[PDB]
């Protein structure tokens, strides 16, 4: 613009930020081909090397965990003494219809803080409730979010806390960036600036108040989305036992078997370090005495119930660092599709999975077999003789058989049916939807830390042999 | 509206020309919504596209197609989220200069049989990121899968603000419609990928062209390496999707002093050696017209074993041959696209390096190369191996594939595709393809 | 009245461990977001190369 | 050696005591027993060679 296409005027140069008229070359002739300047980077080919680097492990938890019988009002006194003024409570409407959420608000209004309740959480999070909750949140502007309930209110609160902190970040890039842990690439936006989260549990048998997991279902397509990274763990978890004294059987049996499977799996996975074997074994130790006593009577025995409650959150500590396995994913899909409650889904499945993983050495889909993992046989044997179920002179397969003979007797007096058909599932729609659930439970993060890498034809074998009431054997 | 003859070909070329000229005036903040919607809806349909591809093509494994389709979508989305490709890029306000950017036009795209559904997402996404248009030319064997993938991406993009079309594709391809479209006047860049047959055809056409190819990738095992983990890594990476991934392992050069033990380490596992008459029975089947028999691609080991004319155990994985001659006339030195392998014997380290150079000089495009050794005691051998080899990637104690445990093996690596070259002849290193290869930038003053 | 007590379980927020994990641990203090640092040690560790 | 032996016996006593104290809850018995388990194999092997 207003410049000759040549060189040599007066002043510095006309123009001074220009190359000569040469040095600009193209690579074609034909059409709409712009030239570009030639330099040393057109004459150099660059190469890259890459060595084998080792990995690191971790052990991450909430900052403080308060626990025992009668510790709810003395825990939330320190949020009064420092220093908060506004609050928000997320719960289910059944807990609001009974007199449970008033135990927080009556204490908080004594010193005087603005409180309100969001009691609109379905059994599954539906991606549109959380938007109305986030609208309520940034209309109210709190700085303490208190989740109460079990399962769905907690991860509903996690998701509606992550978009209160960042109202511009859209949901699709959260669904695309952050789907699994073991991957530290790249990073999450900084949270905890203008709020913090407290988690109060009610049911005994899920450990979701120490885990960085959330699952959100979309309304339109019916698509599931997992979200998982260690910036969603709460800042304080409260484990009280007066909140659970009146739940009926067999709501307790489902949570007990849920914690059994969560501790049984997370000891044998291929990410099990030595910081988390001990608490998995402690959780398995504390259930085999105190679970049937809490099942038969209660609350006439107010000792076994609080120990089962505490051991459930111990297994929640255990599996948040070494992740789950296959029966978890199969249980999620089998429960979500047929509207079975989650918790007896994997009660029906665990014996076939123990028979699945305990194969001697079929080297057909193994990986680094001489590197870190001993065997999945040996760790089942270690569970069996730690738990005290062995003659003093035995071999391995006898110990495995004595192990899985035990929990069938446990499932006997906890009173659960023997196959999926006795739970009330017809043959027609089950044989219609078996190939839907067969490969859909393959990609859903298993991957996973199963010791044996599965494939799709071997999962429908399990889904058939559990419906007919047989045992997986070859 | 179907496409079979040259007249409706010219009709849809005029349609997509009008649409691309319509599309190249949007702003930056309304290209990104299209990009997110396209990437999400492409990543949702992992399973049906893999089922369609295995049903139509007749070879391959379903699960590997699922995971590589997922990875190829998410890498392209997360790598280029916030990159200035529209409008003003940079300026020097106190001296007047502004650099702006402008697109190229319409791109031709050639899709092979072996990876039919993963490359369509890659090419479609990096096209409509940078305000361009694309016409696909699939292969006659597997063609419905590629058109279905491009269709899913297209109507995902339509209900976000895109014009009435931007992507076109050919029904019932032949040998003349591709040459009709490559020499059409107003297209500007062709993207070819696959085997050595058509990349030379793409080169000699007088148009700008980059080719995504693969060479025979060698593996060097010296005497100071671990033996079990090397064989485990090779057997793990080679059997992935029956070895149709771009630039997998093709040859194993073993130093002599630890030679024979490695033999039985392949024998006590999924590998199966062969040292007698059967070599001829497999050297007569891979190479029938000098041009790579298309009956053994993507097939399991026992099916090509029985088509060779003998029997084998069912659970076997890899057929291992061992040859001594290194030339073009030997049939195992070619790339094979099947779970087979050839191995060699060397005297010492430098002989193995020389023979590996002679192997990589035959492919025409340097892509990868592998070395298995101790890395905490011999840095001089590492520096020497990095000095002498001429490929793009140089891997130390790492398989040339994807999917292990942990983050990723390796996590700072692109897929095996997206790396293309611009020539064929000699000592030509490839490089990774991105949006900066599709944008011409201008400056004012 | 006689009131009962409560117990706790308190730890640091994150513990990184194993063989060869020092430089990959303190990369995340580089990526976010600190600019000034101070190191407290003994002089024997300073005389050697630690 | 024997700078390693002192630290080994120090951790032995720290795990031996904290299991029997009158504030021992059930969140911290398991890791005391795990610490006592991991020393009786790996401590003499680390003492003799290393």
């Amino acid at each position: 613009i207003n410049t000759p296409a040549s060189q040599g005027g007066i002043g510095d140069l006309y123009n001074f930020k220009l190359a000569p008229s040469l040095t600009l070359g193209c690579g074609s002739w034909g059409g709409n081909s712009i030239s570009e300047n030639v330099g040393p980077k057109h004459l150099i080919n660059k190469k890259t090397v890459a060595k084998r680097a080792e990995n690191m492990l971790w052990h991450k938890l909430p900052k403080s965990i308060y626990f025992r019988r009668g510790s709810l009002p003395i825990a939330l006194d320190e949020v009064i003494t420092d220093g908060h003024k506004r609050a928000l409570i997320v719960t289910d409407r059944f807990l609001f219809n009974n007199g449970y959420a008033d135990q927080i608000t009556s204490v908080l209004k004594a010193a005087g803080v603005e409180t309100e309740v969001f009691f609109e959480v379905e059994a599954d999070p539906t991606l549109s409730i959380v938007r109305k909750g986030a609208e309520l949140a940034n209309s109210f502007k709190p700085d303490v979010i208190i989740a109460l309930g079990g399962g769905s209110p907690m991860d509903a609160a996690k998701i509606m806390w992550v978009m209160y902190e960042h109202p511009e970040t859209h949901f699709e890039e959260l669904a695309l960036r952050f789907m699994d842990i073991r991957k530290r690439i790249y990073k999450f936006p900084k949270m905890g600036v203008k709020a913090k989260m407290i988690a109060v549990t009610t049911t005994s048998g899920t450990g979701s108040e120490v885990t960085p997991f959330a699952v959100v279902t979309d309304d339109a397509t019916g698509q599931k989305y997992p979200l998982a990274d260690y910036a969603l763990t709460p800042d304080m978890a409260i484990v009280d036992a007066n909140l659970v004294m009146d739940m009926p059987k067999s709501l307790c049996a489902f949570g007990g078997l849920d914690a059994v499977t969560h501790a049984m799996e997370a000891y044998v996975s291929v990410l099990a370090s030595e910081f988390s074997d001990g608490q998995a074994l402690q959780a398995l130790k504390l259930l085999k005495e105190y679970l049937p006593a809490s099942y038969h009577e209660g609350s006439k025995n107010p000792v076994a119930r609080e120990r089962v409650h505490s051991a459930a959150t111990i297994a929640g500590i255990a599996f948040a660092n070494a992740f789950l396995g296959v029966c978890h994913s199969m249980a999620h899909k089998l429960g979500s599709q047929f509207h079975i409650p989650h918790g007896l889904a994997n009660a029906l499945l665990i014996c076939n999975v123990i028979r699945y993983n305990a194969n001697d050495n079929p080297t057909k889909q193994t990986a680094f077999s001489q590197y870190d993992r001993p065997q999945a046989r040996r760790r089942y044997a270690e569970i069996a003789d730690h738990l005290g179920l062995s003659a003093p002179g035995d071999r391995t397969a006898a110990k495995i058989e004595k192990l899985l003979a035990w929990l069938e007797t446990l499932k006997a007096e906890l009173g659960i049916p023997k196959s999926i058909r006795e739970a009330g599932v017809q043959e027609a729609d089950f044989l219609a939807n078996v190939d839907k659930l067969s490969e859909d439970a393959f990609d859903d993060q298993c991957t996973g830390a199963n010791p044996r890498y599965p494939l799709i034809s071997e999962l429908k074998q399990i889904l058939l042999d559990t419906y007919y009431g047989r045992d997986y054997v070859e | 509206m179907a496409v079979t003859n040259v007249a409706e070909l010219n009709a849809l070329v005029e349609r997509v020309k009008k649409a691309q000229r319509e599309y190249a005036s949007f702003t930056q903040e309304q290209v990104d919504k299209i990009f997110r919607a396209a990437a999400l809806a492409a990543a949702d349909a992992r399973i049906p596209l893999a089922k369609m591809a295995v049903a139509e093509s007749g070879m391959g494994i379903v699960e590997d197609k699922v995971i590589k389709n997922h990875f190829a979508s998410e890498y392209i989305y997360n790598a280029y989220k916030d990159e200035k490709t529209c409008g003003v890029l940079s300026e020097d306000d106190t001296f007047g200069t502004i650099t702006i950017a402008e697109p190229i036009g319409i791109i031709c795209g050639i899709v092979p049989t072996t990876n039919p559904t993963s490359t369509a997402i890659f090419k479609s996404l990096i096209s409509l990121k940078t305000r361009n248009a694309i016409i696909f030319s699939p292969h006659p064997r597997a063609k419905d899968a590629t058109n279905k993938a491009a269709d899913i991406v297209l109507q995902a993009a339509i209900a976000a603000g895109a014009p009435k079309d931007l992507i076109g594709w050919i029904d019932q391809p032949s040998v003349e419609l591709s040459n009709a479209l490559m020499h059409h006047p107003d297209i500007n860049l062709i993207l070819a990928t696959g085997g050595p047959g058509m990349v030379k055809a793409a080169y000699s056409s007088g148009k700008p062209a980059i080719g995504v190819g693969a060479g025979n990738t060698p593996v060097v095992i010296d005497e100071t390496a671990d033996i079990k983990r090397a064989v485990a890594s090779v057997l793990m990476s080679k059997t992935f999707d029956n070895g149709v991934i771009c630039a997998s392992e093709q040859s194993v050069v073993v130093v002599d002093s630890v030679y024979d033990a490695v033999r039985e380490r392949f024998a006590t596992h999924g590998g199966y050696l062969l040292q007698g008459k059967e070599l001829k029975a497999v050297q007569d089947v891979i190479l029938k017209n000098g041009a790579l028999n298309a009956a053994i691609v993507g097939q399991p080991a026992y099916k090509i074993a029985e088509l060779a004319g003998f029997s084998v155990p069912e659970n076997t994985k890899i057929l291992i041959g061992e040859v001594t001659v290194v030339d073009e006339s030997e049939p195992f030195a070619h790339e094979k696209l099947s779970p087979t392998l050839a191995m060699y014997r060397a005297k010492d380290f430098e002989d193995a390096v020389e023979k590996a150079e002679k192997l990589v000089a035959m492919g025409g495009i340097g892509h990868t190369s592998c070395l298995y050794t101790d890395q905490d005691n011999q840095p001089a051998r590492v520096s020497y191996f990095g000095q002498k080899m001429k490929t793009a990637r140089i891997l130390i104690n790492t398989p040339a594939s994807q999917g292990g445990i942990g983050d990723l093996y390796n996590f700072k690596l692109a897929p095996s595709l997206t790396l293309g070259c611009g020539s064929w002849g000699g000592n030509s290193i490839s490089e990774n393809v991105g949006p900066k290869h599709l944008i011409n930038k201008k400056t004012v003053a």
